[PDB]
């Protein structure tokens, strides 16, 4: 495919990090140019990695549970930032316990996310989307 | 303060008191006289460090989920279930991730918002913000002893309140609570503060309370090799010893080769022993804790219980003191109540199928464990070597040349070089040494191992591997065997 | 006829043939030579025996249920769900008990009822009476080898049908599926009866059409020793042998101490071939089926799993061919699919997380492997006396005089003197010998296990400490300790 | 308390018999007369004990499943056989499959039962409801 740049990273006092490992892989072999930002990050990393490179997507992961408080105004920091339209996407095991997934899927999209997905999703999946996403297949 | 391997003085001690109680306005609430007299008033039963030695006394393996919620009456209810609806053995309480950063700014926020909207927005108990006063009314709640268990690098004010808090054990160390928890705290600060952790529970026996301490074995859950993360839990219950430890259980995380597995949790107790009297600690109290599989777990919930109960199993032949309960939520998320007494269920149901059963002595078990107790040993003996004696100076040293190395941790002070990868069994070995200083003897073993499973599957052993065996038992298996 | 241990010839079995098939209407839609065609038109990976063969050269251990409803289609959709939701390896299709008395007007009225009620009124699949056709109907609709699992004394004419049918492994013995399951029938007239369903087997392995047979090892389910249980299914094995059977599975229930289980069920395998060998039988393919906790489950379905996965931990570690698997309901009633599907997702995945691990040896499983073999020698050196070196008559003897005697069975024709308890370890061992032959040694060796019991206990060993196991694993653990 | 006599068995085509000692075993030293007519028993088998020991209950095991069809009817034949309102008791796993308990109890008092008992009855339970209906309690 046509070579894009994500930024990725692991959201808020989250420190999960083999998943990170496994999507950076995933996107990279795909042909992705993954700014990695990695664990442990605050919102304004993300922003900054996507001004500094360009990036055509912003990948959050949460997987700790708290990203119901930690995901909310990002859409509107990027905006701030001059990324308007950016993609933004959320995925990992963003809310605390199992839930009914229309109902979560709602609560990101309804705070400014693109694409939001569901525990034990593969980056397959994800790069399949982007790809949509940015007419690139 | 400079980092040595020896006990602080009392005036050391409490000068660094008194800065750490100003963290936050709780700090206030903690008064060590009167937290001794309120601890010595617990009964042995709501005891973790009395009910350990009956453990051991008895030959039974205790059962003890994870558990935390923000607010504190959902999170007493919560534990109460667990204990009577479950039949927990002993309780947690797991501590929010905000109050591992020490951001209690974001929990106060965060147990906010958990009132408005109905339900936890907090991954745990923010157990600074509820201070002393909080962390009794669950202990006066329960009739079980309490353990904070969480993954904090700097845990000195929680360390205070959750002890003044009537919780008799706090789990973690200088390294298990800093490499598989953070990016940038250096080992030497992690050390330094988990010193003071120690140290607390030093004080506390010094006046005739007795609180047990836990080192983390499993650190990132991620195909970790026996022999480091052994070489963690023997040094940070060294580490502890020498600040007035004297109840210490010592984990281990499943790999999930059984034989292997009560090598590993056999040998991490045979050598912590050795090495504390070694060193002149002779009045420690040692026990173990096994947990059950940290890696990712099957979605389906009847192969969740395919998983609990299995490495129950491994746990209980071990002759595990201890045994953390993973329920059938774990792929999702944090369980509900009925879940976790779910998971706590199948687990004593387990082990009282094998009371009294352990895996008896064999020719492959000797094996193992003298591989497992090499291996360890190369570590250790580098440790002293690069601290000149010193434990302490020796961690740090052995983090900055690769000598400790812990498989997929985001801390930037670990090497990241070590890889590890599952044999034709199933054993976690070590794929690529990094510097970790094995002789080649050593090596050898763990290539030849290898090759069996590269044989097998028609494929060299390599990083693909890892990924398959990264994602095998979510897929249903142990080992990643190819598509 | 009169019984002896000796292939029955091609005139004598055909002349029972047609005596049999007249038993029920469906008896016309069996052709012998149609059926050898039918049969070896299905494809190997539908073929039970050839299977078995397979998961043995694979060193796996093959999953199977417990399944069986009164109505066709309904019993199609069932097998299927577990064949592809359960992700079953082999496939049962239960017979209900009315069958099993040949009450097949009791098998039609029930259903008529079935049909009328929208569910099974019968506890199982009526196969006399839906016949070869509907048998292949069955056989046709699923992708996996198919086998009668039953209990029945008289089993000629199911066997002609099932078989037929498509059905290639036929479960059951003169002894296995007479003791446990009646009370008025002889053990010659069974051992008979089931030499015909053995020649039926013969018959077919003579024309190439390959057949497995397995003895039922568990019994009636309850403490039966080990050495009691492998003594019956050594000898139907050889009984089997006899008549031309070629590829017999020898079976075992858990008793619950693993290391007994798995010396069991070595002793069992080894002894089984060693016994063919000895009397010439050179070319039988024998495999091994361990089954899950046939006793009383508890009813909460999480404690239902520890036992549902323990038992497939000692399975696979033992070697087992095959593992009979128990689902949740076990306590209540006949399991829906799903629970059926639960039970088998959970054994799935503990096998597959135990790939390849063995026991391994030790002085305690070599000890126990000595005692289990000598107190079954014991056990069938007598049987060949008796019969002056007839074995079906030797069975018969040994029932007559105690000799062999099965714990709670309801024949008539079983004495109900031998008395089985657990010792302090869990083991069954013998508390009361009835006329079981044993040497004083033997008899001392269980008197030590259990004297030990009573030493802990602080009570004697006793007929209540028996209640107390019969009751202990649905009240929550393998032991029946006091209080 | 005082003496009386029960008939005990296991009805139909089903062999299930360990609970049938234990029933005898505990109903026996709680006093009473225990006429054990074993597994595998037809309807008629517990009416011929019933009128020849002159019993004041009978207690009717189904394990096996098919207790729906073989208990039907046993009230009657008590009726037509003089043993109009004796004491029937049924219990072990009366039906085929987990069914929502009201239902089947309901249903066995329909078909002229006295007492139904659910799965895991222990028999203390039988026991002090036999007393209490004799007036022995
Ligand atoms: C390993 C592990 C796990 N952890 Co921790 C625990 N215990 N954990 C750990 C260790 C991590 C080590 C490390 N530094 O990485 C360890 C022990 C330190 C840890 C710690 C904690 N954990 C915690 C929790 C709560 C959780 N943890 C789990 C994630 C719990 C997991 C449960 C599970 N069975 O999955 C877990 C067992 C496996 C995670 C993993 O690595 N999987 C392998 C990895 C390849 O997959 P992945 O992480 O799921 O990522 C994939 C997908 O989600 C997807 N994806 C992810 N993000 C995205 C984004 C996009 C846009 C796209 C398209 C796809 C994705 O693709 C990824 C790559 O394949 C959890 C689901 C377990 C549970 N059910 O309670 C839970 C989150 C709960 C929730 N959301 O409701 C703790 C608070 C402790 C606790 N209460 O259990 C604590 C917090 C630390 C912190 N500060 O964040
Ligand atoms: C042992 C056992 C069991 N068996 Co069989 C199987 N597998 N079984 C066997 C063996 C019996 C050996 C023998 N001859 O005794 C064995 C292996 C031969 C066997 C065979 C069969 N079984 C069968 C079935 C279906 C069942 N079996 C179970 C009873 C299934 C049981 C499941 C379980 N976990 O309970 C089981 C595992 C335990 C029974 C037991 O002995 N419990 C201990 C005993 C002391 O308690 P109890 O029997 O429950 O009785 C107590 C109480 O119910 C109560 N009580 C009972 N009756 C009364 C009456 C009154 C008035 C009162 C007051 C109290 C009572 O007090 C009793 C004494 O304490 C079953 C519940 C398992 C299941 N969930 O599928 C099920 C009945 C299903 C239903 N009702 O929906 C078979 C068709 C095979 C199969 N599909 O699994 C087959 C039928 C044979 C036949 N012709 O009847």
């Amino acid at each position: 495919m046509e070579k894009k740049t994500i930024v990725l990273g692991v959201i808020g006092s989250d420190c999960h990090a083999v998943g990170n490992k496994i999507l950076d892989h995933a996107f990279t072999n795909a042909g992705f140019n993954v700014v990695n930002i990695g664990v442990l990050s605050p919102q304004e990393l993300f922003i900054k990695a996507a001004i500094e490179t360009k990036a055509d997507a912003i990948l959050v992961s949460s997987l700790y549970g708290q990203g119901e408080i930690d995901c909310k105004g990002l859409r509107q920091k990027c905006d701030e930032a001059g990324l308007e339209g950016i993609l933004l996407y959320v995925g990992g095991n963003i809310v605390v316990g199992k839930q009914h997934w229309p109902d979560v899927e709602k609560r990101f999209k309804d705070m400014g996310y693109d694409r939001v997905y569901a525990p034990g999703t593969p980056p397959e999946v994800g790069i399949a989307d982007l790809k949509k996403d940015l007419n690139i297949e | 303060m400079e980092l040595k391997n020896k006990k602080w003085t009392d005036e050391e001690f409490h000068k660094q008191r008194e800065e750490v109680l100003q963290q936050w306005p709780t700090g206030k609430e903690v008064d060590l006289q009167e937290a001794v007299d309120y601890l010595k008033k617990i009964p042995a039963e709501k005891n973790f460090a009395e009910k350990l030695v009956l453990a051991k006394k008895k030959g039974i393996t205790m059962a003890q989920p994870r558990a935390g919620v923000a607010l504190l009456d959902e999170h007493i209810e919560l534990l109460r279930y667990l204990q009577d609806e479950g039949g927990a053995d002993f309780l947690p309480s797991t501590i929010d991730a905000y109050t591992r950063q020490n951001r209690y700014d974001e929990c106060e926020n965060g147990i906010k918002e958990s009132e408005k909207a109905g339900r936890s927005l907090l991954n745990g108990f923010p157990g600074v913000n509820f201070g002393v006063k909080g962390c009794r009314k669950v202990l006066e709640a329960v009739n079980l002893p309490l353990q904070a268990r969480h993954g904090t690098p700097d845990s000195r004010l929680l360390a205070e309140i959750i002890h003044a808090g009537g919780w008799t054990s706090n789990e973690g160390g200088g390294i298990s609570y800093n490499v598989p928890y953070a990016k940038n705290v250096t080992i030497e600060k992690s050390l330094l503060d988990w010193q003071y952790c120690d140290r607390l529970v030093g004080f506390y026996e010094e006046q005739g309370v007795h609180i047990n301490r836990e080192p983390f074995g499993p650190l990132t859950g991620t195909l970790v090799p026996p022999s480091m993360s052994n070489a963690v839990g023997i040094t940070e219950a060294l580490l502890a010893a020498e600040q007035g430890v004297k109840n210490i259980t010592v984990g281990y995380g499943e790999c999930g080769n059984m034989i292997q597995d009560i090598a590993a949790l056999r040998c991490l107790e045979e050598q912590t022993n050795e090495y504390l009297k070694a060193y002149g600690y002779n009045d420690v109290f040692v026990t173990t804790v096994f947990h059950q599989w940290m890696g990712g777990f099957p979605q389906d919930e009847s192969k969740a219980f395919g998983v609990i109960v299995t490495a129950t199993t491994i746990a209980a032949l071990a002759g595990a003191t201890k045994v953390i309960v993973k329920t059938p939520h774990e792929a999702i998320g944090i369980p509900t109540k009925e879940a976790n007494a779910a998971g706590i269920k199948a687990t004593k149901m387990a082990l009282n199928m094998l009371e009294g059963q352990r895996m008896p002595m064999s020719k492959e078990l000797e094996t193992e464990m003298a591989v497992i107790k090499a291996e360890t040993k190369c570590i250790l003996d580098k440790m002293f070597e690069l601290g000149k004696g010193d434990l302490a100076i020796g961690t740090v040293k052995a983090f900055e040349t690769g000598v400790m190395d812990i498989p997929f941790g985001p801390s930037k002070y670990n090497a990241g070089k070590m890889m590890p990868v599952r044999d034709n069994l199933g054993c976690v070995r070590y794929l690529e040494f990094g510097n970790v200083p094995f002789t080649e003897e050593i090596k050898n073993y763990n290539r030849e191992r290898l090759q069996e499973r590269a044989k097998f599957e028609g494929r060299d052993v390599s990083f693909q591997m890892v990924i398959d065996d990264i994602f095998a038992v979510g897929k249903g298996r142990l080992i990643g065997r190819p598509e």
